[PDB]
RNA sequence: CAAGCUUGAGUCUCGUAGAGGGGGGUAGAAUUCCAGGUGUAGCGGUGAAAUGCGUAGAGAUCUGGAGGAAUACCGGUGGCGAAGGCGGCCCCCUGGACGAAGACUGACGCUCAGGUGCGAAAGCGUGGGGAGCAAACAGGAUUAGAUACCCUGGUAGUCCACGCCGUAAACGAUGUCGACUUGGAGGUUGUGCCCUUGAGGCGUGGCUUCCGGAGCUAACGCGUUAAGUCGACCGCCUGGGGA
RNA sequence: GUUUAUUAAAAACACAGCACUGUGCAAACACGAAAGUGGACGUAUACGGUGUGACGCCUGCCCGGUGCCGGAAGGUUAAU
């Protein structure tokens, strides 16, 4: 969040350096979610969700591969 | 303890009683008596000034110390006892030299406990000690307007006024009706709330017990004759006027202040 | 599966030290999962009450900027 | 629960060897000394349904407990509700 | 709650000869060990040995003739929630004569060619086939 | 009895006294029959974050084993008091007599 | 019926984890108002517009103050709890679960018609509180119509304490307990021993996730936490509407 | 219960309950050219006024107009 450009530096580097910065610190993700209001019900549906997807995409993915040679 | 009353009768159907088992019984403290006669509503002329006012029932001026100036010696509530001229009950404590007095009785506060005042006190729901020392936030009643003068502010049966800061000199504090007002440092003001709460939570039950309070009936304007009041007059439930008081103020949102002297102490008006 | 523990066994995070506990929180005030801290499940648990104690007594700033 | 203490006392006075530890009158014991401790706290805190379903629990396996007593053998159970207080 | 000692055996039995299992060990009884002299006694089962001095264990060992077990149906019929008493003549009839039904009598727990002969009846127990 | 931990930072106006506030308070257990094990005072040093506006305290930390009573008396003496800022009261169950990662 | 026994069950002694419950305090982020300063013609909103806020100085910025709710990261098919449900931190009281070794109590064990208790949210009564959100309601907008979806406000409510109803897709659509019946990959939490040179290995317990063999099922699917084979008990079902 | 003594005793007034409004104390208000008093030797759980009138279900829409309150950006405006 607090970036400040350091002696003689670009720029373009002064400016990638807050955005990886902001990037890395998740702000533009954390308003996309807190500006409208999820309930509890829909907030454990959407985390269950993920995890199931997540575990079986995992799982195809390490399957797939003793298969189909080339 | 609020207890609701059998419906054996009209009357008795809607009435509740607050009652406290620990309110002693027989006769109060009889040196710190004195005498207090029905004045009826009427001034040092015989004219009505207030009316709704008259009969009841006999009453005893019980005198009770609203300024606790005893700095020092500590003293300890022996009983609490129904103060017919109050809202609240009155503790009658006894000091180590002796003493007694009658004190409001703060909301905690039981048979038994000690209570010192000046301000060397602690702080501690019944003692007194001046602004200065009490620290901001607390919930303050009995509070004096200026120094040795007595609590006035907030000794009803369940009010209480808390500070809300204290720049030195002056001391704002919010009282019961809502507004913040700023009083002098070294006023004094005793700790915690009065006891007796559930007051508000009784009801008269019939026309008999505002009688035993000692209130008139009060008379509808509209029902009366055009001189005896403006609303009067008609050939029904007629009403074609604003509603103003029997003397020809508006009653619905005039506000009736005209102090300007006691202008700088009020913060904000309340709300 | 204390990764930062087990050459120590401290087997107790406290709150006041700082040295080897500010590791622990980015640049903006923000705990670094156990995902990619790779710790304990009970030792990252007590970590994060240890630092919740460390910014409750000023140890450790909630945010980046705390104006 | 009861303190060590208090359970080393209890165990002590009630038991037969001082050394038990699980007889029918220690446990007896122990399960009304918990009730009659946990009595003063159901009255400040009466919301603590989390407590009052374990103190039913406790009520429940002493008076299921008491009841094998008496069924056993009624010489001790008469004198371990005297000395204990129990109603029934 | 274990409130059948006989349906348990019944049911380990049962267990082990449809997973392949050798021998099955578990808790005895005076009335597991006198069932396991009936069973022995027709080939339905290889042989039981009771292990232990307090918690004595009986260790029967199934039988597999051509891979395939040779108990077919062990079912029990006197539950411990429906009594069942049969007279002499009343005795059942396991697959017309080629299954038995274990009946505790007077004389003892034997089998329904042995109560028939003997000319009294019991209660059943269990039928294997 | 049970023991206890106490981390109190108080303004830098009055860094001078604190040697007499901890005085008392060691004394006030004593009295109270609490075993001080544990008692160092950090100095004056900066915040994470302003409060009060002012943005450097002094840190005094003292690790000690008294009752209840007495514990609660402290906490209400340093909520009455306006010198120390905030209170910080854990309850150990060891006795920890080993120096803090500050001291050094 | 009378004597015995510990394997069922319950208890002691020591540690372990946990958003388990009740009560009281404390600290910031953030939203909204109050007062002040700088500052000028826009702010807000939508697929687009306007209702709305603005020259009475809006929005923005900074300072101080007022008040309410929940505690960003930690945070997971993670934990606790009979269920509902539980998430900053601290203190006070307390329930429950597991393990290393040790002795006794000796069937004291499971289920349960009536009965009692707990029981999401919404709802009602009393006394308060009320920042944001938001039924009812007001205005704008699309549409032939739109008493809606969208936008601007906005009351009850959401919050606190004591009370009242006992309703849910109260779901794992799977009632409680006992033992038996191939495996793999994990998650959490103990415990014994090994050169603990790394979250090194070999065993043993408690909870839980995914895949899957036999078996079961009309199939989907369950599959050692069975929907596989049984035992003890309670409740319910007998065509769809009418209900 | 009270009400027109002496043609109307009732559906008329009062009533407990409920709502609104003003009132920080040298309080509002009323009697008094003023002193002063009642309110009250009370202190927003209190007082006064105005509406309806035990209790069960509720008080739905509208500020065009007249009152009341908040604001003084602009216009008019007495005495001086
Ligand atoms: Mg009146
Ligand atoms: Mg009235
Ligand atoms: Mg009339
Ligand atoms: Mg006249
Ligand atoms: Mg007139
Ligand atoms: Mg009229
Ligand atoms: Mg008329
Ligand atoms: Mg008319
Ligand atoms: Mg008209
Ligand atoms: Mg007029
Ligand atoms: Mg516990
Ligand atoms: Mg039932
Ligand atoms: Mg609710
Ligand atoms: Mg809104
Ligand atoms: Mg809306
Ligand atoms: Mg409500
Ligand atoms: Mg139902
Ligand atoms: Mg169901
Ligand atoms: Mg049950
Ligand atoms: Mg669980
Ligand atoms: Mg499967
Ligand atoms: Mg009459
Ligand atoms: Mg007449
Ligand atoms: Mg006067
Ligand atoms: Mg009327
Ligand atoms: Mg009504
Ligand atoms: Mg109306
Ligand atoms: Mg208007
Ligand atoms: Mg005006």
């Amino acid at each position: 969040p607090v970036i400040k450009v350091r002696e003689n530096e670009p720029f373009d580097v002064a400016l990638r350096r807050f955005k990886r910065s902001c990037e890395k610190a998740g702000v533009l993700a954390e308003v996309r979610r807190r500006e409208f209001y999820e309930k509890p019900t829909t907030e454990r549906k959407r985390a269950k969700a993920s995890a199931v997807k997540r575990h079986a995409k995992k799982l195809a993915r390490e399957n797939a591969r003793r298969t189909r040679l080339y | 303890a609020v207890v609701k009353c059998k419906p054996t009768s009209p009357g008795r159907r809607h009435v509740v009683k607050v009652v406290n088992p620990e309110l002693h019984k027989g006769k109060p403290f009889a040196p710190l008596l004195e005498k207090n006669s029905k004045s009826g509503g009427r001034n040092n002329n015989g004219r009505i000034t207030t009316r709704h006012i008259g009969g009841g029932h006999k009453q005893a001026y019980r005198i009770v110390d609203f300024k606790r100036n005893k700095d020092g010696i500590p003293a300890v509530v022996e009983r609490l006892e129904y103060d017919p001229n109050r809202s609240a009950n009155i503790a009658l404590v006894l000091y180590k030299d002796g003493e007694r007095r009658y004190i409001l009785a703060p909301k905690g506060l039981k048979a038994g406990d000690q209570i010192q005042s000046g301000v060397d006190a602690a702080i501690k729901p019944g003692n007194t000690l001046p602004m200065r020392n009490i620290p901001v936030g607390s919930t303050v009643h009995n509070v004096e307007m200026k120094p040795g003068k007595g609590g006035q502010l907030a000794r009803s049966a369940g009010t209480y006024v808390q500070i809300v800061a204290r720049d030195g000199a002056y001391v704002t504090l919010r009282l019961r009706s809502g507004e913040m007002r700023k009083v002098e440092a070294d006023c004094r003001a005793t700790l915690g709330e009065v006891g007796n709460a559930e007051h508000m939570l009784r009801v008269l039950g019939k026309a008999g017990a505002a009688r035993w309070r000692g209130v008139r009936p009060t008379v509808r304007g509209t029902a009366m004759n055009p001189v005896d009041h403006p609303h009067g007059g008609g050939e029904g439930r007629n009403f074609g006027k604003h509603p103003v008081t029997p003397w020809g103020v508006q009653t619905k949102g005039k506000k009736t202040r005209s102090n300007k002297r006691t202008d700088k102490f009020i913060v904000r008006r309340r709300s | 599966k204390f990764c930062r523990f087990t050459a120590e066994g401290v087997q107790e995070i406290d709150y006041k030290d700082i040295a080897t506990l500010k590791n622990y929180i980015t640049e903006s005030g923000k705990i670094v999962p156990s995902r990619i801290t790779g710790t304990r499940a009970k030792y990252q648990r007590q970590l994060a009450r240890a630092i919740k104690r460390a910014r409750y007594l000023s140890l450790l700033p909630y945010t980046d900027r705390h104006q | 629960s009861l303190s060590t203490e208090a359970t080393a006392k209890i165990v002590s006075e009630f038991g037969r060897d001082a050394n038990d530890t699980g007889s029918t009158e220690v446990q007896v014991a122990l399960l009304t000394a918990q009730i009659n401790h946990l009595q003063g706290h159901f009255a400040e805190h009466k919301k603590d349904h989390h407590s009052r379903r374990g103190l039913l629990r406790m009520v429940s396996q002493r008076r299921k407990l008491l009841d094998y007593l008496k069924r056993k053998d009624v010489a001790r159970y008469t004198q371990l509700i005297e000395r204990l207080g129990l109603r029934r | 709650s274990m409130q059948d000692p006989i349906a348990d055996m019944l049911t380990r039995i049962r267990n082990g000869q449809a997973a392949n299992k050798a021998a099955v060990t578990m808790p005895s009884s005076k009335l597991k060990v006198a069932i396991a002299n009936v069973l022995k006694e027709e080939g339905f089962i290889e042989d039981f040995k009771v292990e232990g001095d307090t918690k004595p264990e009986l260790e029967l060992t199934l039988k597999y003739f051509q891979g395939k077990a040779v108990v077919e149906s062990i079912q029990r019929v006197s539950r411990p929630g429906l009594r069942i008493y049969k007279r002499k003549d009343e005795l059942p009839k396991v697959m017309a004569g080629l299954g038995i039904a274990v009946v505790s009598t007077s004389k003892g727990v034997m089998t329904d060619r042995a109560a028939r002969q003997a000319g009294l009846g019991g209660e059943i127990i269990c039928y294997v086939a | 009895m049970r023991h206890y931990e106490i981390v109190f930072m108080v303004h830098p106006d009055q860094s001078e006294q604190v040697p007499g506030m901890i005085e008392r308070y060691t004394a006030a257990i004593t009295g109270a029959e609490g075993k001080i094990h544990r008692l160092e005072d950090w100095g004056r040093r900066q915040l994470a974050y302003p409060i009060n506006k002012l943005h450097k305290a002094h840190y005094v930390l003292m690790n000690v084993e008294a009752p209840q009573e007495v514990i609660d008396e402290l906490e209400t003496t340093f909520r009455f008091n306006d010198a120390v800022i905030r209170s910080m009261v854990m309850r150990t169950k060891h006795a920890v007599t080993e120096a803090s990662p500050m001291v050094k």
